[PDB]
DNA sequence: TGGAGAATCCCGGTGCCGAGGCCGCTCAATTGGTCGTAGACAGCTCTAGCACCGCTTAAACGCACGTACGCGCTGTCCCCCGCGTTTTAACCGCCAAGGGGATTACTCCCTAGTCTCCAGGCACGTGTCAGATATATACATCCTGT
DNA sequence: ACAGGATGTATATATCTGACACGTGCCTGGAGACTAGGGAGTAATCCCCTTGGCGGTTAAAACGCGGGGGACAGCGCGTACGTGCGTTTAAGCGGTGCTAGAGCTGTCTACGACCAATTGAGCGGCCTCGGCACCGGGATTCTCCA
């Protein structure tokens, strides 16, 4: 009767992941251990963005972590920020990216 | 008293080049921006459209908007999809 | 009306980092929505992986190599360690 | 074939024998074997009713099923019955033609074998009204004499040749089927059948083929199929258009999986065909031997030496592939009989109507002599040894007992059952067999320190890229002190340790050799020096510079066209000698009369090419005194992989 | 009235809408304008005010990223004004229209 | 016999369709073979989203319809669309 | 028995092309309208490029079209090329041009 | 044990070569400082795709490696080329 | 012996170019590089000289564009030299790597 | 200043050749019938929920001037850049040759689809309370003129 | 030439409304077993891939080199930020309202499964001929002189 989840010790649902993969039609024969490879990876980059949101948040001091911060934890990197180029972001905004000839003479 | 492409005002152009980072401007840069924003948002919409016609509704969601900017390829995070 | 998400599933791991900190509901459902897109883009990848491989099965390797072909290095090399991590320790268990 | 009897047969399957049998027969499970237990039934229309019920709460019935398939195994069973009567009545006539020679066959048809010792009734020799010829035939070369069961050989498959039918020869390959087989086409060109004929053999195995084509019957004209595609393109714009009226070399899927040169050898329209060790042949779900079977040839050949076992789908094989106008018959049914594969609730062999087949179909197509009825004595006595050998038997039982079998090693996850994969690898596991062998191609003299002194003076040399001082080192520490004799001493550089003042003269299986060479130095017993390794070879080319001095390494590359380049510089007293073939080769075909004593240095651990490749030594009459003799060393990996450990009782 | 400099109040609104993340256009007009677009392709089209919300969002962060280009391309051409000119090649480089 | 499938035979039956009096390369021909591919795939993995969207498991030629009606520019899909009718109207009309 | 082509008169393969439909994974149920429709499609596009192929190789009075026509094909129409902005021709080169200020001198 | 070894040869793309680039690129006047860059910006590029590409290889658990190889990794970034069996 | 003015033999090789499709990058020494950049992941690997011809030809129709789009960016710089800033502005807009 | 001539482009005919058409041949896939079920269509209802009115009001928007500052023009100069020459060299031709690696039957077999009970996580409703907004408020710092 | 003034900016009080923790149904991952069929993976074999290897030679490296745009300054100019004064309408709020998604049930038909057959096509091969080099030979051309 125990879960997959504390089997693997991870905090993603595998079992609805194996669901959405069944039922969403991707592969033919879906593995076991895949979806339990697929959401420790995406509790890995979930927590990776989430420290440099909390980061964020803790360089504004404040609590709550604002679609702001997570602008500012997608642009202060670049590896991250390839991986979300293309992305919008709502309430995104960007980071101060002042030029050179912006500056007045 | 307006058509719509004018409902967008060029101090609200001027303060997107605020956003978009920019000092100074032309006087030529309004209505080529409203020309270029409006051809952009009018690929997607009538895509927007054609969902809810294959949806059978005749109300606008958000999905559909995501999904069309997705196939746009100017995805979002944050209305779910 | 049972709808669905992953805001507890972002929410653990949210307080498995910063337990003290806070996040706007807005930006739970920015990261729910950020990890439906690359839990789909990797499922896509991978299936088409496998047509390629022509393979109707998947195993992680699939995933693995998945992953190899989205993330950049580091973090790809943290990826497959991540992932590398507890799939064992699941079925070892 | 019918309807009705066949229904009755299968109710009598399924009102007579045991479950089981019933199993068998219907290819059911036991459950639906015993649904036995449903049985009796009154007929197949009474079994439309037994239908295997679906399970009771606290989509096709059985009926029809099990109708169907029992009934298509019956017709298969009666099919196979047709068949049995068929080769039963040309084996008839198969040991008509024996009588008719007037000489003992000592096999029967009841384990589908046929067998003959020599042609004595050499006392009464060739009857008039015989298939039977004593003579050699003249376009086979008199070099050597082909002997007494070697002429019935080539007499029995002109005598299967003009029954047009098609014909297995499975003598246990120390006979020289392939040495009869190119007599027989010899015969053929001394019959005024003069092509075309088709040989299909293996690459490796060319060689006696090719270079018995060029010395047992140099006369017969050959050509070769064999090359690349484009290569074999040449030949079929050389053969097609019909430059050449040859008499007589591809492969088996070289000529089936390719349909241009199946075409190619269909437009050729041949006469005999000759499959050499045909496995596919030993499959009657083998559509390569259904292709081999699409040779249009009135005569095929089959050479085999193992007995054949009591597998119905290897013994139905045999029978279409003997019987014309059976592979022509589709045999559509003796497929789904095919299907039960032998399970222990279903075991189709072990039917007993499959059994009474079995015994049945065993038929007199099948000319296999053993080795005893017609003898090469086989003298095993082990290696004696320097106390060099053994003394880094021990060294490497350290760095072959390396630390990897019965603890467990750190990882990041728990993946515990996927390290059973390091020992008994493959380069150590020819370490331990050259633990066997010659013992100074380990790092014992020139280790790691020589070989930068011979980097040291390689500078001063043409032989010197942008970045060889390591690199010609790291190219000389890998290869060993055997490796660094035949270079250190020849490029003239380095030499003040070019030679190690010979080790190998107080050495275990050279001095074994050197017993040995008492056969090749003092009589003319020409001795077949076999091997497994490369370097082992490169031994036995530096090796034969003591007492017995060396001609030329034999390479092993005469399988390609008709090759004596180092076969043609042999049969001397004791100066030329020592030629080293190996069990690379083939063992189909024999050289001269006069290389008996096969000697295997390095022992081959499979039963497949030693009862083939020593061919050259079994023989009734052959002109010396023959014996084969293995290098077998008592205690390292040579003598466990020796297949010498136990037996069995029945 | 004292005078300020030009650029002055720019650069700090400038650190204002890089530091704040809000929306700018009014809603009503913005609201209108995906209305009248909407009549080209289906009259009488109902949308949720998130789904325009959606839209000013997502159109207001596609053009700012064309204006960050133009900037730099002005910065290339060696002036702090800028051009439709500069637009044109911002959409010639990621071939939109030129 | 070593076989596989193109589409080069129809692409030489549209072509002595259009142009009877006209070859082509065997390159470009592979061209257009990895054309039609993708042309296939992408409505393909349009329409496979569409009914994901839709909640269908089940694809016909309605999802088609607007499935070209995204992917494709205007006047393509203002031919197509009516091409698609037609074919659809005699596949299931006639016969 | 007609063919699904021939069912509604097309040159294409309808039956494994609704093959590729069961076996591409993408959805689990495929209507029977859909490969006419995608076929038909399919039938369109090679039919518009194929026709300026051969005007290209008209222009080039050519019978065998070069993937240079294929290149030209797609760099003439916008809607083409709105299709296949991002597609490359293997020997395809790019369309000519010489800009404004790189003509030669006066 | 015995291998080769042959890298840089980044400059085995000449300058004589990137001026005929430039030619179908269609640029008149280069200067002297573009030579050296573009090695490094089709680098990246290609490594982008190559040690992908061998990501397919190494999960198709091959040696040598397809054109078809190739189609899958320019795929990645939708630069998409046709004919090479695709 | 006659010199012509600088840059005419440059636009008629333009319309040589623009004209011809063949490929123009040598095969060997792009072989080599290609290959010892593979090399530098994982050593002895095979591929197709198909596949390198492919690789030769997605190269260079990759690089074009960039020299088209540097071109406009040159013609938007009032020049006909070409610059490094150019590439850099290119692989910025385009969101490259700049 | 029109010419002019080496450079350059364009062109009919030469003779392969090599892809391209075209015809055979066998096998596989399709086209057929029938189940069949379940999803999809369609009907029913309804209720949240965009439209869409109207009241007020804040501020953003709109212009005057304005000036000044940033774009434009042109002069120069210079240094870098194309451009014929040479040589050199490495690539291509092409030939060969070998071998690790792609290819395909074969054989399990285990690994993964699938059914049902449950229980237990696990999403929906509902207070709750405390962060952060919301608004003054006195201090640090930087724009704009000394 | 520091200083005057405008604006940031932590300080301090309000409030209130998103976060959250739990009931609470609830349903679904998990077990658990059947089951069966793609995957592993073996093994033996051709073959394309690689490496070398040698001659011919297009073309790249090095060079002159003259001149041509890049640039630099700078003079001018004109238009765009940037005030301050109308202004107006967006928004905020609230009330119908009706209607349309958003469900429900409820039947049904259309595609999935599964075998046949036959022929479309696929591969091999073969023929053959349009174009692709030369190849002199007629027609343009535009950097440099009248």
């Amino acid at each position: 009767a125990k879960s997959r989840s504390n089997r693997a010790g991870l905090q993603f649902p595998v079992g609805r992941i194996h669901r959405l993969l069944r039922k969403g039609n991707y592969a033919e024969r879906v593995g076991a251990g895949a979806p339990v490879y697929l959401a420790a990876v995406m509790e890995y980059l979930a927590a990776e963005v989430l420290e440099l949101a909390g980061n964020a948040a803790r360089d504004n001091k404040k609590t709550r972590i604002i679609p702001r911060h997570l602008q500012l934890a997608i642009r202060n990197d670049e590896e991250l920020n390839k991986l979300l180029s293309g992305v919008t972001i709502a309430q995104g905004g960007v980071l101060p990216n002042i030029q050179a000839v912006l500056l007045p003479k | 008293l307006r058509d719509n492409i004018q409902g967008i005002t060029k101090p609200a152009i001027r303060r997107l080049a605020r956003r978009g980072g920019v000092k100074r401007i032309s006087g030529l840069i309004y209505e080529e921006t409203r020309g270029v924003l409006k051809v952009f948002l009018e690929n997607v919409i009538r895509d927007a459209v054609t969902y809810t016609e294959h949806a059978k509704r005749k109300t606008v969601t958000a999905m559909d908007v995501v999904y069309a900017l997705k196939r746009q390829g100017r995805t979002l995070y944050g209305f779910g999809g | 009306k049972r709808k669905e998400s992953y805001a507890i599933y972002i929410y653990k791991v949210l307080k498995q980092v910063h337990p003290d900190t806070g996040i706007s509901s807005k930006a739970m459902s920015i990261m729910n929505s950020f990890v439906n897109d690359i839990f789909e883009r990797i499922a896509a990848e991978a299936s088409r992986l496998a047509h390629y491989n022509k393979r109707s099965t998947i195993t992680s390797r699939e995933i693995q190599t998945a992953v190899r072909l989205l993330l950049p290095g580091e973090l790809a090399k943290h990826a497959v360690s991540e992932g590398t991590k507890a799939v064992t320790k699941y079925t070892s268990s | 074939i019918d309807t009705a009897a066949l229904k009755e047969e299968v109710l009598k399957y399924m009102n007579r024998c045991s479950t089981q049998d019933l199993a068998d027969m219907t290819g059911c499970t036991l459950a639906e074997a015993e649904f036995v237990a449903k049985r009796p039934f009154p007929d197949l229309e009474s079994a439309l009713v037994v239908k295997q019920p679906r399970p009771v709460i606290p989509k096709t019935p059985l009926g029809p099923r099990l109708v169907g398939i029992c009934m298509e195994i019956m017709r298969g069973y009666f099919v196979v019955d047709a068949l049995i009567r068929q080769c039963e009545q040309l084996g008839g006539k198969i040991q008509r033609g024996i009588e008719a020679w007037g000489l003992s066959n000592t096999a029967t048809s009841d384990e589908g074998e046929t067998s003959l010792v020599n042609f004595d009734q050499k006392s009464f020799g060739t009857p008039a009204n015989s298939s039977f010829i004593t003579t050699p035939p003249a376009s086979f070369s008199p070099d050597i004499k082909l002997q007494d069961y070697q002429i019935i050989g080539i007499n029995w498959l002109y005598l299967l040749y003009e029954l047009k039918l098609a014909g297995i020869l499975a003598d246990e390959m120390g006979l020289g089927k392939t040495c009869q087989t190119i007599a027989f086409f010899s015969l053929l060109m001394d019959k005024n059948i003069n092509g075309p004929h088709l040989v299909i053999a293996p690459a490796s195995t060319m060689e006696n083929w090719l270079r018995e084509f060029a010395k047992f019957c140099p006369k017969l004209k050959i050509e070769l199929y064999y090359g690349s595609q484009v290569e074999r393109e040449e030949i079929r714009e050389r053969i097609n258009s019909n430059k050449d009226s040859y008499n007589v070399l591809t492969t088996y899927r070289l000529a089936a999986t390719s349909k241009a040169d199946r075409l190619f050898l269909r437009n050729q329209k041949f006469n005999v065909c000759v499959y050499d060790e045909g496995h596919y042949l030993k499959n009657r779900a083998s559509e390569r031997y259904r292709h081999l079977m699409s040779i249009p040839a009135d005569f095929r050949v089959l050479l085999t030496g193992t007995p054949l076992q009591n597998n119905l789908k290897e013994l139905i094989s045999l029978l279409a592939f003997i019987l014309p106008h059976v592979f022509d018959y589709g045999l559509k049914s003796l497929d789904v009989i095919f299907t039960m594969k032998k399970s222990p609730e279903s075991d189709f062999e072990r039917a007993l109507l499959s059994e009474q087949r079995v015994s049945r179909a065993k038929a007199p197509f099948v000319l296999r002599r053993k080795k005893s009825q017609v003898l090469k004595t086989r003298i095993i006595e082990f290696c004696e040894f320097s106390e060099e050998e053994r003394r880094r038997y021990d060294d490497f039982a350290s760095k072959q007992s390396v630390n990897s079998l019965l603890v467990m090693k750190t990882n990041l996850d728990t993946n515990a059952n996927l390290a059973k994969k390091k020992s008994t690898a493959g380069f150590v596991l020819v370490q331990l067999r050259k633990l066997a062998d010659h013992p100074m191609l380990f790092r014992i003299h020139y280790k790691d320190d020589i070989l930068r002194q011979m980097a040291k003076a390689i500078m001063n040399e043409p032989q010197y890229k942008k970045a060889n001082e390591l690199y010609i080192f790291e190219d000389m520490q890998y290869m060993s002190d055997i490796e660094l004799h035949n270079l250190c001493c020849k490029f003239p550089s380095i030499n003040s340790f070019q030679l190690k003042d010979e080790p190998w003269m107080d050495a275990t299986k050279v001095r074994k050799l050197k017993k040995l060479l008492t056969n090749a130095v003092e009589n003319g017993d020409r001795v077949v020096l076999f091997s497994q390794f490369t370097q082992v070879l490169d031994i036995l080319q530096l090796v034969m510079k003591s007492l017995n001095l060396k001609f030329l390494r034999f390479d092993g590359s005469t399988q390609v066209d008709f090759r004596q380049d180092l076969i043609d510089q042999f049969y001397a007293d004791e100066s030329i000698n020592v030629f080293l073939l190996s069990t690379k080769a083939g063992g189909f075909g024999i050289n001269l009369a006069c290389a008996n004593m096969v000697i295997l240095y390095d022992v081959s651990f499979n039963p497949f090419d030693d009862l083939q490749a020593e061919d050259r030594a079994h023989r009734v009459g052959q002109k010396k005194e023959v014996t084969v003799y293995k290098f077998v060393v008592k205690d390292t990996i040579e003598e466990h992989i020796q297949r010498l450990a136990n037996a069995k009782i029945a | 009235p004292h005078r300020y400099r030009p650029g002055t109040v720019a650069l700090r609104e400038i650190r204002r809408y890089q530091k704040s993340t809000e929306l700018l256009i009014r809603k009503l007009p913005f609201q209108r304008l995906v209305r009248e677009i909407a009549q080209d392709f289906k009259t009488d089209l109902r949308f949720q005010s998130s789904a325009v919300m959606a839209l000013q969002e997502a159109s207001e962060a596609y053009l700012v990223g064309l204006f960050e280009d133009t900037n730099l391309c002005a910065i290339h051409a060696k002036r702090v004004t800028i051009m439709p000119k500069d637009i044109q090649l911002a959409r010639r480089i990621r071939g939109e229209r030129a």
